[PDB]
């Protein structure tokens, strides 16, 4: 779910 | 355009369906993924290009309602692979959770992708980490399923994992999806997309981050070969053994092994289906390995895009059409070393429900009769009265559902907003013991029939409708004669024997009989009508035997027309019948139902509700699968009760389980109320009624 917040930026 | 030598290596086969609940985007999402790859129907095939191999890949088709199991299930018992659509508006629904069990149920292994997103971004208005938000808890619903049903060699590396690829974000209508693998590659990330989005700049959008690149990258990346997924599947998926040379012809994906394949759906007659182990081309040989006759194929081909293609010889762990099967029923097991098929023998059946339907337009008039049997023959199950005009047309098939989805063909297909009747349940009759002795005489008195009617032994009863015995007159009756004898029947009786009609058997047991023969097919007419409408409340009748003890037949046919042989067997049968203590029967059905384990009781008293019983019960870990049987008469609004008392999350279905005696204490006010319904007096005749006098 780490993965998920690298995809907003 | 030239790809056809794909199908040598299994491992590079995928094949997948969608799961998704409705409107969710499951039509579009396959159809612009597989446009998106250049180029309901059975099966459509695409080939896309990941990390430089080409793989091809198999969209089956997947049907989603969840009122139906049989189907559902066997489609994606068909696919290896499941891609998990999600609306993110709407998010994971109780129907999600359901098409998730039976897919992880079968060893499916699963990919999800949130769909809509462009609806999140334009029309809900949420900020970026809202959206995380959002997505995050989908995700973990989804994972709280794969931990709570999957295996336990699998809930913990059968999760989604965001990070890894295996979640794709996206929209199928502007063809885009994002991963993180997609970014990693391509540096994509989501505010591009938001942006694009937000200035509705779709084709920037459209080759900035292409759906079916993305997807497809995450079905390569994270679906199984076949030959990756039988080895684990094909054990769990029928109850046969290994140690067999076939059985590692199916373990992994034999081409060379003896061929083995399955139906999965029917369509001039075309049937797509999977192979498992072998290669077919045409002409070979095949045993269907429980529908009654075996065959051979006309011809063979695979699936190029959406269109059907021709081709000879196709290795295991592939698609194919073939065309040339007769009888072939969907879920066929089609392989000749014989062995037994990987799902349960299903009963044929017969029609046992029935609706009264009126067009509400009198310009739809002309032949929606002919629609009607375009589904009448597309299903076997169906009958209707055809041509003239009687209020219009019963519509006649296997249950409730069965029949509300050809009304919802009525009009989501063909334009009529339609008015059904209440249902009504076919009801049959029989008899309970055997009777003395009756005579018919024609009206004419010159040809007199000597009878007795015999309950039918529930084993020949059985023989006859499971096919072991054939329908209709008898073609060999020295053959057929040894097949009766073999359960506990007379030899010298049933040697006699003539004619077997839907439930039901004629015998001659006469010795010299001067013209009987002259009058022996008109005496079949006779008892068929005889059958046709019992003597309780003209339903159908079954499981009696009417034997022809003597007769006295004239020598001149012109007193032995139908005018006089007919009435004098047919009111013999049901005099004979009123003699012999006649009872009504009712047809029940198999309910097979599906849910986590909560709802159980929920489950157990509904069915007690409707006068049914729990026969059976299969557990898997925390799913619970209960069998039970119940009468298709008190079977009304099922799918309500039971979406209630296991909110959603059961999937059911029904199959035939023949038909059962009535209980005298609602027996009479059952017979009272067809007859009432079918405009005759209530008040059943009796045999005083029916037998003639001194
Ligand atoms: N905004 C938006 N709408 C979408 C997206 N995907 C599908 N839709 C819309 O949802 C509607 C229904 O989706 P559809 O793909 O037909 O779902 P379905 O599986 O076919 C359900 P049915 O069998 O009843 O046709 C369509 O009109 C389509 O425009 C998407 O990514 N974004």
């Amino acid at each position: 779910l780490a993965g998920l917040s690298a995809l907003f930026g | 355009a030239k790809i056809k030598e794909l199908m040598l290596q299994p491992e590079r086969i995928r094949n997948i369906g969608i799961a998704a609940h409705i409107d969710h985007g499951k039509t579009t999402l396959s159809d612009n993924l597989l446009a998106g790859a250049g180029m309901n129907a059975a099966n459509v095939s695409m080939v896309h290009n990941y990390e430089g191999k080409d793989y091809l890949i198999n969209l089956i088709d997947t049907p989603g309602h969840v009122d139906f199991g049989g189907d559902v299930t066997r489609a994606m018992r068909a696919i290896d692979g499941v891609i998990i659509v999600v609306d993110a508006v709407e998010g994971v629904m109780p129907q999600t959770e359901t098409v998730v069990r039976q897919a992880l149920r079968e060893y499916v292994k699963p990919v999800l992708f949130i769909n809509k997103v462009d609806r999140l971004i334009r029309e809900l208005k949420l900020t970026p980490q809202q959206m995380m938000e959002r997505f995050s808890k989908i995700i973990m619903d989804v994972n709280r399923l794969i931990q709570r049903y999957a295996p336990e060699e699998y809930k913990k590396k059968w999760m989604v994992k965001v990070e890894d690829g295996s979640v794709a974000f996206g929209s199928a209508y502007y063809n885009w999806a994002l991963s993180v693998p997609f970014m990693k590659r391509t540096g994509v990330k989501f505010n591009e997309i938001i942006d694009l989005t937000l200035k509705g700049d779709n084709r920037t959008l459209r080759q900035k981050a292409p759906l079916h690149v993305v997807v497809l990258d995450m079905v390569v990346r994270h679906l199984p070969s076949p030959i990756e997924a039988q080895k684990y599947r094909i054990p769990h998926l029928w109850e046969g053994d290994i140690s067999s040379d076939i059985g590692q012809a199916m373990l992994n994906c034999d081409p060379k092994g003896k061929m083995v394949m399955v139906v999965t759906k029917i369509i001039g007659e075309v049937a797509t289906g999977r192979v498992w182990s072998g290669t077919v081309k045409s002409g070979q040989e095949v045993y269907l390995i429980n529908t009654k006759r075996k065959a051979r194929i006309q011809q063979v081909g695979i699936y190029m895009g959406p269109e059907r293609i021709n081709m000879e010889a196709v290795p295991a762990g592939n698609i194919v059409a073939v065309t040339g099967l007769r009888d072939a029923m969907a879920g066929e097991t089609v392989a000749e070393e014989q062995i037994e098929p990987f799902e349960a023998l299903h009963y044929v059946s017969e029609p046992v429900v029935t609706v009264a339907i009126e067009a509400k337009n009198v310009k739809d008039l002309p032949r929606l009769i002919e629609a009607l049997r375009q589904l009448a023959k597309e299903d076997p199950t169906l009958h209707v009265k055809i041509d003239e005009e009687t209020g219009q047309h019963l519509l006649s098939g296997m249950g409730e559902l069965h029949l509300e989805v050809k009304l919802y063909k009525l009009k989501k297909d063909w334009g009529i907003d339609i008015e059904v009747s209440e249902p009504i349940v076919v009801y049959r009759e029989s008899i309970t013991k055997s009777s003395p002795m009756v005579e018919g005489k024609s009206p004419n008195r010159h040809n007199r029939f000597y009878i007795v009617v015999e309950p039918m032994p529930d084993e020949i009863y059985n023989a006859i409708k499971e096919g072991i015995i054939p329908e209709g007159r008898v073609k060999n009756p020295k053959e057929v004669a040894k097949k009766l004898a073999e359960l506990g029947m007379d030899y010298e009786i049933a040697r006699g024997i003539v004619d077997i009609y839907n439930g039901n058997m004629f015998i001659d047991n006469t010795k010299g009989v001067q013209y009987l023969n002259e009058v022996m097919d008109l005496l079949i007419d006779g008892f068929h009508q005889a059958m046709d409408e019992g003597p309780l409340a003209r339903e159908p009748v079954m499981k009696v035997i009417v034997r022809l003890l003597d007769a006295q037949v004239h020598e001149d046919n012109v007193h032995r027309g139908p005018a006089q042989i007919y009435p004098a067997i047919r009111t013999a049968i049901h005099c004979a019948m009123m003699k012999s203590n006649p009872v009504l029967y009712e047809p029940y059905q198999k309910v097979i139902i599906n849910i986590p384990y909560e709802y159980m009781g929920a489950v157990s008293r509904e069915i007690t509700q409707r006068r049914g019983q729990l026969v059976d019960m299969k557990q898997e870990g925390e799913v619970m699968t209960i069998i039970a049987e119940a009468p298709v008469a008190e079977m009304f609004g099922f799918a309500g009760s039971i979406r209630s008392a296991t909110s959603g999350r059961a999937l059911w279905s029904t199959e035939h389980a023949g038909f059962k005696r009535v209980p005298n204490e609602l027996a009479q006010q059952i017979i009272r109320q067809i007859r009432q319904r079918k405009g005759l007096d209530p008040n059943p005749p009796t045999e005083k009624d029916v037998c003639p006098l001194f």
